[PDB]
Order: structure tokens, then sequence, then C-alpha cells
């Protein structure tokens, strides 16, 4: 029995530090609606998914008989979803609340938490079905309510809630829960939940290929100015992708570094990897090269090699290398349901592969123009190579009776125009920071202007004693 | 911090060795996969009968 | 001055990158090794190729000799706090130092380094200890140590003049800017001590030529090569013993292009086996080639590709398809027209590619205030 | 997309359809947000056996499209279809608007009271009536006297 | 009661504006 | 009832005042410090016309809290201590203050020079260590 | 195919149909193409002689290109159509980017300036 002395020290030990922290925790909810601000909620929730995996069925056990002292209706069900410790010799009595607060019954900001933990254990557990029937529960409460407090704590349950359907495989039934709550989100509420709603509403339709009824919805519903800064790294990513598939790549680059940049650093990898994986085949069919820094970052080596060598085809010209690195690397395109983005990247390839030849080349045959371009052909050349003239890829034209395309010296861009464009796209973003830099300078001024140099009694007594003397 | 679960976290599987551990100016044209330049040179000579 | 061997690095770098070079190493660093009781860099020596399973015999004596050393110092490290001490307190914990950084892992030598910088009172002292800092971290090419200790060294050295430490960090700093691709650096830092070669430690003068002879080329224009390196008296007589670069470097001035291609091949093998160059070995043979081919056009203005294919080495295709590449990367300004070989110059100002990378320097350092903004305030 | 069947003109055909969305008109109504505006075109059509069922669509679509004052001016045209299950979730959207209406109109009236005044709708005033009524009904006191006052009646 | 709250607000809403049109009036007065 | 139209009309109110409140004191802060800044710069003018502080060294701290000092070119004197000063601060050779007419030490200032440190000043025998020593 | 200048593929796929003949929907196509295709040629080319038009598509010598011609330019002449493009007199001007220019410089003095 070493070993299982060994195991004790270790539970003991971790399941008392965190029952404490779910009393500091549970006193915030309790603090908030106290004073009457919603703000202190956060404080708890924060920290959830920190304490998300620091519970075990002994930590839940005690909540569950220590916070809902009164015997409610818990007792009768809440009990045979948890495992009962068995007898234990070394035994307390673990009532965080006393006397009439132990009897008092447990506000919906407690009993919200309270709930929302148990489905997260179980969701750890691998239990499903336990875990929507209590996450019904749960949901299904919070919704009857109204208070303003219980909105913040409301939107996570809301999350979570999805997620257990997720493992359930259901999503189809969820939909129109979500959809009926943001229903009551935007009036009855004002905000701070339907921000999580619309990524989880908008995150069902990305599931399936369900995009032509998601662009829709972006298209009306608006997001809430205060989304966090977490939400709205989600709501990012996927109205980028709704934009990519629907040929709109000048606004998805746009909307995923954003994104990119509003997302966490230090977690939340998992996602990082998706996010730049569409972003770098976003920008290829645009034709700008992505950066080589992100395909060298530790968590970033493995994932992107079947997405850089993708790159390594598309930045050179040839076709044939874009098809021999479709063929080698197709099923993983397959497995990350982005494939239908890259077969559209054949015209991409000859897009540039043209553009350095006509940059490279004046006077070119066109039959030579199939051979570096791999076009199988001469007889085709001249429609792409005309038509890249139309949309502007190249300037110079082509003589038909002769048979090579001619390309035109396009130098002294400085004096053009376009460099006080470009000058003005930067400037104007940059002055915008420093007017931003000054929102956040008129916030820390707080109750810093009563400082007395030196003193006031010292100074007037010694005036008036000398003003006397002065006199005579 | 409020990190996102619901996204897979791809495998690390890195090599810790310290393969490169260097910080360039590095450019996308340094990446040709062109068999070195002996190679090249090498058979230009003779294909071409010199 | 020694103990931080950098010649063992290079028999590292040629036993591990290079999957092809595996027979004749085995030779020379086994001696090195089992001599001197390193331990600590034998214990990762054997993790690069294979276990070498016959290799307990070996070590199994050379073991035990460090532990009596570390008790002699130990030993002796008390006596010197009950003894004359200053003077002789100082040179016990050096001489701890200096073996550990001798034997194997930097953190028991980085942290003996640092307790005796504080109690040595000797401003050159003081150097000494830094510049062991600079061997041990060009050894394992500790960016972040070495970028540290070269602004201290830098502001030791304005106190009191040390003229010999300065000229010796030269060639220091000079060695890292060439394992980094900063080229243009390193020139400037070795034509400078190319007179002054005192730190023979690393590079004897041999090859320190050789090494400013290769990148005084990439980094600097042919008016600074006529004062620099060709009139230059140090150089020019060191290269008297070295045949194969001395034509290398006169090919490029005396416009023989035709050497140049074959000397520059060599270079290029022999540069992938040189450690501190293989790193960017074919970065510098693709930017010599690129400096050779704008030497060239500069003077005509419609030269033939068929008279390149002759004067530039043999070949009319491959003259086609390297300058094609050179030129959609936007260097080697020249546009060539396919039906009547010929290859036209022409004369970019010098605003085209000062604006088109003041927008790209801005925009990397507009994307850097970007992200600092969204760090702070959540 | 079953909205899709709303231009054979067939008078009976096309009502069927009318009948389903109302019961679809929260899952998916996105795809009929803009794209399909002809609920109004058959409301104002004189086939009848319609224009009080579609305004109860057609108010419906605009209730979250934002756009209330559209959805008042169609949530009228039911008359009696529209607010008879007084006892829901979505009531309280349109007459807490209704009330939020008139108010906005009873007091701009008040300015100018002796003749030349806006025709306001008299189906609107019978729907805050009932909703008066309602209170009165329900006997809470407080809440009528404000609104009396509000209205300016 | 209702109707004193709703209304009392009102007033309030109406308060704020007005402390913003002169504290964002002084600030160009006091400023010159 | 009604409480859906006058229950949710108090709660966007509510919204709308809390936002409004929320940035009012972030406007009036900022006026706050403008509006002290004047005051100071137009008490300075007032201010910079009380008879400046003589400077002078204590020679040795004195009882009842009296010290005794010697003003620059002039001669010594025994001045009383502002209650603002410990005496125990009050040492042997410092710099001190005094008021202008009803002599008091005000603060400590900026230590003396050491007299030895002049005398190391005076003559310069050079540093050295023993790295620069030879045979 | 249609989104690149590929089209002797386009032709090649229309007489190879996977359903049935779609000749329902290649008669849109049609019009899709030889609007596209004409535009193309449209540029500043050099003259063109009714033999390469004439027999490219799928046509040996019929009267379409004539209608073709009618409904489009090409002046008729010697055997000679010209197709020409000029897009240079209305470049070179500054007086209409003076007024943008103005408002875009009043805007880095009105955001200078005033507060936020």
């Amino acid at each position: 029995k070493t070993a299982a002395a060994a195991a004790e020290h270790s539970q003991r030990e971790l399941d008392t530090v965190t029952l404490e922290d779910i009393k500091e925790h549970v006193k915030q909810l309790e603090k908030a609606v106290s004073g009457k601000e919603p703000r202190f909620v956060l404080r708890a929730l924060r920290m959830l998914p920190s304490t998300s995996r620091r519970l075990n069925h002994y930590v839940l056990y005690k909540a569950v008989q220590g916070f809902f002292t009164s015997n409610n209706a818990t007792r009768d069900f809440l009990l045979p979803f948890l495992e009962e410790p068995m007898d234990t010799e070394a035994d307390l009595q673990f009532r965080p609340r006393t006397g009439k607060a132990a009897s008092t019954p447990l506000l919906p900001e407690v009993e919200a938490y309270l709930q929302l933990l148990v489905v997260i254990f179980m969701m750890n557990s691998k239990r499903y079905k336990e875990a929507q029937k209590i996450s019904d529960d749960l949901m299904q409460k919070i919704s009857t309510q109204n208070r303003r407090a219980l909105d913040l704590v409301a939107a996570k349950c809301y999350y979570y809630h999805a997620r257990v359907y997720e493992f359930l495989d259901k999503l189809d039934v969820v939909r129109s829960f979500l959809h009926a709550r943001l229903r009551t989100a935007t009036l009855r509420h004002d905000a701070d939940g339907q921000a999580t709603l619309l990524n989880l509403l908008l995150r069902n339709y990305l599931h399936y290929s369900l995009y032509d009824q998601a662009e829709k919805l972006v298209s009306k519903s608006v997001f809430p100015e205060q989304a966090n800064n977490n939400e709205w790294a989600r709501y990012l990513y996927y109205t980028g992708r709704i934009k990519a598939i629907q040929l709109e790549y000048s606004e998805a680059r746009r909307t995923m570094t954003n994104a990119l940049r509003k997302a966490p650093q230090h977690t939340a990898v998992g996602f990082k990897q998706t996010v730049h994986k569409l972003l770098i085949v976003v920008e290829l069919l645009l034709g700008e090269i992505p950066d080589r820094l992100q395909f060298r970052q530790p968590s970033l080596k493995r994932s992107l090699m079947p997405y850089f060598l993708l790159t390594q085809a598309v930045r050179t010209g040839n076709l044939a290398k874009f098809n021999q690195v479709l063929d080698q690397f197709g099923e993983k395109f397959q497995a990350d349901g982005t494939y239908t983005l890259i077969i559209r990247l054949r015209h991409n390839v000859i897009k540039t592969g043209v553009r350095m030849i006509s940059l490279s080349y004046s006077r070119i045959s066109l039959a030579d123009i199939a051979q570096k371009l791999q076009l199988d052909s001469p007889e085709d050349a001249e429609f792409i190579v005309a038509k890249a003239i139309r949309d502007g890829v190249i300037e110079a034209s082509i003589n038909h009776e002769k048979g090579y395309v001619q390309s035109k010296e396009m130098i002294d861009i400085y004096s053009t125009r376009e460099p006080q464009l470009a000058f003005h796209q930067r400037i104007s973003f940059c002055l915008d920071i420093h007017n931003m830099s000054v929102k956040a300078m008129r916030f820390p001024p707080k109750s810093y202007n009563k400082d007395l140099e030196s003193a006031e009694e010292r100074r007037e007594r010694e005036q008036q004693d000398l003003e006397f003397a002065k006199e005579m | 911090d409020d990190e996102f679960e619901e996204f897979p976290a791809e495998d690390w599987a890195g090599l810790d060795e310290d393969e490169d551990a260097h910080v360039w100016e590095d450019n996308w044209d340094d990446d040709n996969v062109e068999d070195d330049f002996s190679n090249q040179l090498r058979a230009e000579l003779e294909k071409h009968g010199y | 001055p020694k103990n931080p061997d950098l010649r063992i690095a290079q028999l590292r770098f040629l036993l591990s990158l290079p999957e092809h070079r595996g027979d004749a190493a085995v030779r020379d660093e086994l001696m090195a090794a089992v001599r001197d009781n390193n331990m600590a860099p034998y214990y990762e020596a054997l993790c690069k190729s294979l276990d070498w399973q016959i290799d307990v015999d070996l070590l199994n004596k050379m073991k035990k000799a460090n532990e009596d050393e570390l008790k002699r110092l130990d030993e002796e490290l008390e006596d010197a706090e009950k003894n004359l001490g200053e003077s002789e307190i100082r040179d016990a914990m050096m001489a701890k130092a200096e073996y550990l950084c001798r034997i194997g892992d930097k953190e028991g030598a980085l942290t003996a380094f640092r307790k005796t910088y504080d109690k040595t009172v000797a401003l050159g002292h003081r150097l000494d200890i830094v510049f062991y800092l600079l061997r041990i971290g060009l050894f394992y090419m500790d960016n972040d140590l070495i970028t540290r200790n070269t602004e201290k060294a830098k502001s030791l050295i304005e106190e009191g003049g040390d003229w010999d430490r300065r000229n010796r960090l030269k060639v220091y700093q000079g060695l890292y800017c060439v394992a980094i691709r900063d080229f243009k650096q390193a020139a400037e830092l070795f034509l400078d001590t190319v007179s002054t070669f005192t730190s023979y430690e690393l590079m004897d003068y041999k090859t320190f030529v050789t090494y400013t002879v290769y990148v005084s080329m990439i980094a600097l224009e042919r008016p600074d090569l006529r004062e620099k390196v060709i009139k230059g008296a140090e150089i020019l007589e060191v290269l008297h013993s070295l045949p194969a670069v001395r034509q290398y470097l006169f090919s490029l001035y005396e416009c023989r292009y035709s050497v140049f291609f074959q000397s520059l091949a060599v270079v290029e093998q022999e540069m992938k086996k040189d450690w501190l160059f293989a790193p960017h070995y074919r970065y510098y043979v693709r930017e010599m080639r690129i400096h050779a081919y704008s030497q060239l056009l500069e003077s005509y203005r419609s030269l033939t590709l068929g008279y390149m294919a002759e004067a530039f080495g043999v070949g009319v295709e491959f003259i086609d398809q390297e300058l094609s590449r050179f030129i959609a990367a936007g260097r080697l300004h020249c546009k060539i027209d396919k039906v009547n070989e010929i290859v036209e110059t022409n004369r970019p100002d010098s605003k085209n590619w000062q604006y088109q990378e003041t927008i790209k320097k801005g925009d990397l350092l507009l994307n850097r205030v970007q992200k600092l903004s969204r760090v702070i305030n959540m | 997309g079953i909205i899709s069947l709303l231009d054979e003109d067939e008078p009976q055909l096309k009502e069927f359809a009318l009948h389903k969305l109302n019961a679809v008109v929260n899952d998916f109504w996105a795809e009929i947000s803009e794209s399909v505006d002809k609920i109004e075109v058959l409301y104002e059509d004189e086939g009848f056996r319609s224009r009080q069922f579609a305004a109860l669509v057609a108010s419906k679509v605009f209730y979250h499209l934002g756009a209330f004052e559209e959805s008042l001016n169609y949530a009228l045209g039911a008359g009696d279809l529209f607010n008879v299950n007084d006892n829901s979730e979505y009531v309280e959207t349109i007459i807490a608007k209704c009330i939020d209406h008139y108010t906005k109109q009873c007091v701009e009236n008040a300015d100018l009271p002796e003749g030349e005044k806006k025709p306001i709708d008299q189906r609107l005033e019978g729907i805050v009536n009932k909703m008066f009524q309602r209170c009165l009904d329900d006997h809470k006191y407080k809440q009528a006297i404000g609104i009396a006052l509000e209205t300016r009646r | 009661d209702l109707y004193s709250r709703y209304k009392k607000l009102q007033q309030e809403l109406e308060f704020l504006e007005v402390q913003e049109e002169y504290i964002k009036d002084e600030q160009k007065n006091l400023k010159k | 009832g009604l409480r859906q139209y006058y229950l949710s009309k108090i709660e966007e109110l509510q919204l709308i005042v809390n936002d409004k409140s929320q940035n009012l004191r972030r406007l009036q802060a900022q006026r706050n410090e403008l509006n002290a800044k004047v005051r100071l710069l137009r008490e300075e003018l007032q201010l910079l016309q009380e008879q400046g502080s003589y400077v002078g060294e204590v020679v040795r701290a004195m009882d009842k809290k009296k010290v005794l000092v010697k003003v620059h070119p002039e001669g010594k004197f025994v001045v009383d201590v502002d209650k603002n000063i410990d005496i125990n601060d009050v040492t042997p050779n410092c710099r001190v203050a005094l008021r202008n007419d009803s002599y008091t030490l005000h603060k400590i200032l900026p230590n003396k020079v050491d007299p030895l440190v002049s005398l190391m000043m005076v003559e310069k025998v050079p540093d050295s260590t023993y790295e620069m020593i030879g045979g | 195919y249609l989104m690149e200048g590929s089209y002797n593929k386009v032709f090649l796929a229309k007489g190879n149909i996977p359903a049935e003949s779609y000749t329902f929907f290649i008669d849109i196509l049609l019009d899709t193409i030889r609007d596209e295709i004409a535009g193309c040629i449209e540029k500043a080319y050099e003259k063109i002689l009714f033999t390469e038009a004439t027999r490219i598509l799928f046509f040996n010598t019929p009267k379409k290109m004539t209608d073709y011609a009618k409904k489009r330019g090409w002046v008729l002449g010697p055997n000679n159509y010209y197709s020409f493009a000029s897009q240079q007199q209305k470049p070179e001007d500054t007086t209409i980017p003076s007024t943008e220019l103005a408002k875009q410089v009043i805007e880095y003095a009105r955001q200078l300036e005033m507060i936020v």
C-alpha cells in the first residue's frame, strides 16, 4: 500500500487548496451583486479555465453538499450524477455558508457558477449524455431569470453548452437554441452576451458547408464593441473564412491578420495554426507572398510544412510544380477542410509566372512562353497571355502575326502619384494610434491632485512674523 | 488566460536540439531548392564539350 | 587563451551537419575529448552520431580525474581565504572557473565567472573575464550571451585605453558578424584588424586573410578594393603563399570571368565544409554571381548573351536561365529580348529602390509598434 | 429556400408556403432577410386570403432586422390576427414599441392640437388601449397613471 | 413607483449631458 | 402587467447613464489637472518674491534643539531649528539653510566635499593596480 | 478554365459532357466567351487579318464576324483591322487630384490639432 499512500498526499493537498479557492470565487460573485456592478464577476470567471482541470470527484462532492446546504432538489439528483466518496476516517465539517447563510437560498450567480462546474468536470470525464442533461437544467434556469450580472456568467454557460453537444455531435439540435437566445440577447439584454452567442451560432454554420446562409447572418447581424478582446478573435477568423470562400479575398486577409494580433499569444496555440494556415492560403490567392518568419516558429514548423511546400510552387511561376505538390499533400488539404481553396490556385500560379516572365524579358517568343510556364501548348498561351493583359497583370501588348509577346519599359515610378497613396495609408493609421494612445492617457489620472509641496501652516506662520518686524 | 480548446492543438513534435537557432533578415530567396552551384557548373563544361 | 578551444567546434560541425563527413574526423576528434578530461562535452559528443557502445571503459578512469581536481581547488579555496587573500583569493576562483569552462557545461562556468567578476578589482582582468564569455559564447553561438558582453566589453574599453584589447575585440566581434549573415560589418572590422592580428587562438592568420578576402568582395565596392585589399601591403604578401585564393580575388578585378566561376566553385564547396560559413554558403555563391553580372553589364548597353555565354562561363541557356531568375528578384538591372538574343541594360534611378525599401523598412517597424499596442491594455 | 415557390401565379399554392415560414421564421430566417421582400408585395395583392397572415410573417422577419419602424407598420396590418396570443416573449417587443411610437406622436400633436394635426392611426390607438385595459384588468394602478401622462391623454 | 423611476432617470441623463457641455467648454477657456 | 415596457426603458436608461457617467469622470479629472496648473503658475509670481535662504555650515549641534552654524561670508550664528527637521539628523559639519531674517534650519542640503577628498584632488597620486605592475 | 485565359480547352470540354448534351447552357456560355474574347483583343494591338479570327474558334468562313465586326468596332479597311488604345490624354493631370489632395491634407491637419 506504499504506492497508494504516496498518491494520497498529492490528492489531499490539491483538493484542500482548490476548495478554499472556490470559496474565494463565490464571495466575488456575491461581491459583484452586493456592489450592484457586474465587473467583479470576470475576476473569478477568468481563472475558470485554469481551475477547470483542478477539480476531482471529492472536490465537487463537498461543493454540492457545501454550498447547497438547503435541502434543495440538487441532492435528489445531483448526487447520483457524481460518484460519492467512500467513508473517510479523516472527515471534517466543510460548510462554506454558516448559520443564516447556509439556510438562505443560493443566489442565481453562485447557482450558475456551481452548476457550470459540474458540467465542466463531466466534460473532462468524457461523460456526455449526463452532461447534456445537467447542462439543460443549468441552461434552462438562466434563461428564465433576467439579472444583469447573470449575463456575464451565462455567456460562459452559453458556450460550454454548445461544446457539450459538440461531443454529442448534435449541432443541429442546438442551433435553434442559440438563434432564439440571440433573439433575446439583442433586445432583452443589450451586450456582453450576444458576442459569445454570435460566434457560437456562427460556428455551427461553418462546421457544415452552410456557407450560403452563413454570409447572410454576418451581413445583417452586428457585433458589440465590447467583445472582451477574446470573443473578437473568433469572430474575425470565422468571418475571415466566410469571405475567403466567396472570392472576397481583399477583406479576408485584413480580417484574419486583425484576428491574429488580437488572438492570445501565450496560449490558444492550437487555433494559431488554423488561423495561420488559412491566411497563407488567402494571401497566395491574392498574390502577395506570405512572410517567411512564421514558417520557422517552434509551434508552426510541422503544421505549415504541407502549406510551405505549396508556397514553393505558387511563388515559382511553373505550373507543374503546383500540380506535383497537390498530389503529394492533397489528403491533408482534405483533412483540414481547406482543399476547396487550393484547387483554385492554378490561376495564380500562372499570373505570378506571367508577371515575372513579362518582368524579366522584353520580347519573348510565344512558343517559349509555354515551355517556361509548362502551358503544354502554344495555341492556348496567347489567350491567357492575352487575358492576363486585360486584368492588368502585365502591361505591354502582343504581336499576333509575328508571335512574340513584348513588354513595355515601366520605369520612373516615383513621379507617379502611387507613392503618395502608399504614404497616406501609413500616415492615416500612424496618426491613428497616437489618438488612441491619448485615449488611455486620461484614465490613469485619479485622485492625484491633492499633493502639498512642503506644508501649509509652516509657511503661513513664518510670513506673518516677518511682516510685523518689517514695518518696524 | 482564456485559452481556446475548441480548436485542436496540433502536436509540436519539434526538433529541440537547436537545429538553426539563428536570427537573420531571412527572405524567400534562400530556398530556391537548387542543387548547389558546383554541380550545375561542373556538368556545364562537359555538356557543351568544353 | 585557448581554454575555450574553438577548434573543437569546427570538428563537431564537420562531424554533425555534413551527413557525408563521417570518416576522417573520427581520428582527431577523439584524442582531444579524452585529453584534458573533457566530460560534459563528451556527454553530448556521442549524442550526434550514435551511442558508440564501446566508450565507457575509456572514460572510466577519466571521470575520476575530474573529481580529484575540483576537490583540490576546493581545498585550496579554504587555504586562500585563510591566507594572503585579495590577489590570492581572486586567482583561486579564476583558477576554478578556467577548469570548469575548459572542461564542460557553461552553467558551472557562467556562474563561476560571474562570481569572480565582483571580487576582481582590476579593470584589465575584468576584460579577461568578459573576453572568455565571448569565446564560450562563440563556441555554441549563444546570441543572447554574446550580444550582451560585447556591449560590456566596449563599455569597459572606454575607461582606460587598452587599445590592444580593443583590437582584439574587433576580431571577436568580426567573427560574430560573419557567423550571422552580415558581411558588410565583418569586412569593415576585419580589414581594420588585418595589420593587427594578435588573436591566434582562433583562425590563424593564413585563414584570417582568406576570410578577409572572402568577405571583402561581397561587402565593398570596386573603388574601395583598389586601396584596401589590392594595393594593401599586408594582404598582398600573404596571398603569395595561397595560390587558389589569390586567383579568385584578382579574377574579378582583371575581368577574367571564365576563371572566376571555377574559382567560385571551389570556394563554394569549401564554404559548406567550413564552420561559421555553411549557414549562408548558398547566399554567398548567389550573391557573388549577381555582383559579377552587374560588373560586366555596367560598362556596355546592348551586349549579346551569346557573348556572355563564352566570356562568363560556358552555356547560352544557363546565362538565359540564370539571368532570368535574378531580374525577377529585382536586382541585376537588365532586360532580355529572346528572339534577337540580346540583353539591353536600364538605369533605374537611386530613388525607386530607396523608396521601395523605406516603405518595407517602415512596415517592419510599423508592425512592431502595432504589436506593442495590443500587448498593453489586454 | 422553401420560400422559393412564391412566383407561380397560383393563389392557393402560394399561401401554403407562407403558412410554413412562421414555424421556421427563427431557425433559418436569414435567407429570407432582404433577397425576398415579396411578402409585402403579396400583402398589397388583391388576391386576399392574405394581407393579415403575411403581415404576421412580414413583421416577424423585420423584427430581428432591427427596423422596428417597419415592424410596427406591418404588425398592425394583421390587426386581430397578430396580438391575439398576448402571452408570449414576442408580443411585448412590438407592443413596447407601439407605446414608444404613440408617445412620440401624442407629444408632437399637443403642440398644435387645434386642428391640422397628424392623423393618428386608429389601429395603433386601439392597441395601446387594449394594452391599457390589460393594465386595469391586472389591477396594477401605479403603472397606469404614468402611461396616461406620457400619452398626454 | 416605476413612473417615479423612468422619468426620474430621464432627468439624470438630460443632466449629465449639460455637464458634458460645461466641462468641455471650460477646457477651451482654461487652456486659453 | 406592464413591467416589460417599464422595466425595459428603465434598464436602457441605466446603461446609457453609466457609460456617460464613466466618460464624464474621465473628462473632469482631465480638467482638474489643468485648473490646478493655472493656479500653480499664478501663485509662482507671488511665491518667487519671498526672500531667499542663506546657506551655512553647522559646526556643532547644541542643546534645546538649537544649532550653531557659520554662514557664507558672514559671522557665526546660533539659530533655532524648524520642527520639520529632527535634531538627530543635524550632524557635525554639513550644509543647511536659514530662512531670511529669523534664521531657522529649513533643509539639509547636499553634503559638502570631505576635506580629505580635497587633499586627494590637489595632490594627484594616480590610481594604480597590481595589473600595471611590472617586474 | 474561364478564370484564366485557357479557352481552347473550353471548346474541347464543350464536346465532352457528363450528363447529356447540356446545350441549354453551352449556348449561355457563348455569350460569356465571345464577348470576353473580343474585349481582350480590343487592346492597342496592330492589324489582324480576317483569317485568324475567322477559323479560330469553331467556324471556317461564316458571316458572323461581319455582324460581329458591325456591332463592335474594327473599322473596315484594305483587309486592315485596327485596335487603337491611347489612355494617355486623360492621365497626366493634377487639377482634379488637386481637390482630392487638398481634402486629404486638411484631414491630417484636422486630426493633428483638434481633440477627438
